[PDB]
Parts: structure tokens; C-alpha cells; sequence
């Protein structure tokens, strides 16, 4: 019950700018038609799960 | 200046993945697909093993 | 006339029982249209003569 308060102290006491960095572009000819629609024109660098 | 809050490259999270592995089931097939294809679904492939 | 006798001695003796063995699957992104529709989905490990 501690624990989870103090959980809730830490997201408050945020403070954090997102800054692009790394970002490379592919080309349609090196990617599958199924994964060339979800990219929209440039991927963040570094790669993600889902 | 004051400089309240500082920048970062990538963002964390607060919500992560884990896993457990059976270390007996494998697949014969080892499949392969092009570079820019293994890039953007590249990480997420090896967190589902 | 005896080794045409003898050919057909080893053909009629034979015992063998085909193995999958070592098969590997190609991506749509990594093949030429014409050479995308004969294969069926997985070609087999190796490679033949035709």
C-alpha cells in the first residue's frame, strides 16, 4: 500500500522531452507489400515490439 | 535559464513485456526475408520465440 | 544381356522411406514474380536439376 503510493509519486514528479534522434528511411523495393503500408514514409531508429 | 525538465534519445515506458520459454519446441523451418524486412519486425520476432 | 539382368536384380531389392529433411521457406519480398508462383509455399532443403 506503500509501495503502490510511492509508484504514484514518481509518474508525478515527471519531467522528460521525446527528441527524434537515429531516424533512417527504407525504400519500396526492400520491403514485403504487407509491412511496406504500415510504415508510413520514415521508421524511428531503433525498432520496437508489438 | 531555469531548464526544468531534461530531453532523452528514445522514450521508456511504464508497462514492459515478459516471457517464458519452452526450451523443447522448435521449428524446422528456418525462414529468412529481406534486410528492411528484418529491421522494422525484427526485435519483436525474438520477444515471441 | 547379364548386367541388363543384373539392373533390374537391385531395383526389385530396394527399401527406402523418403525423410523431410533440412527445408527452408523464401519470402514474397525476396523472389521474382516468375519464380514465385511455382514454388507452393516451401521448397525442399537443397537444390535440383530441372
Amino acid at each position: 500500500v506503500s509501495g503502490l503510493l510511492m509508484v504514484l509519486f514518481k509518474v508525478m514528479t515527471d519531467n522528460r522531452l521525446v527528441i527524434v534522434g537515429e531516424t533512417t528511411t527504407p525504400m519500396s523495393n526492400t520491403l514485403s507489400t504487407v509491412v511496406n503500408n504500415v510504415l508510413r514514409t520514415t521508421y524511428h531508429n531503433n525498432v520496437g515490439v508489438n | 535559464l531555469s531548464d526544468d525538465f531534461k530531453q532523452i534519445s528514445d522514450p521508456k515506458g511504464y508497462l514492459t513485456y515478459s516471457v517464458k520459454y519452452e526450451d523443447q519446441f522448435t521449428k524446422k523451418d528456418k525462414l529468412r526475408a529481406s534486410e528492411a524486412d528484418d529491421r522494422i519486425v525484427g526485435p519483436t520476432v525474438n520477444l515471441f520465440k
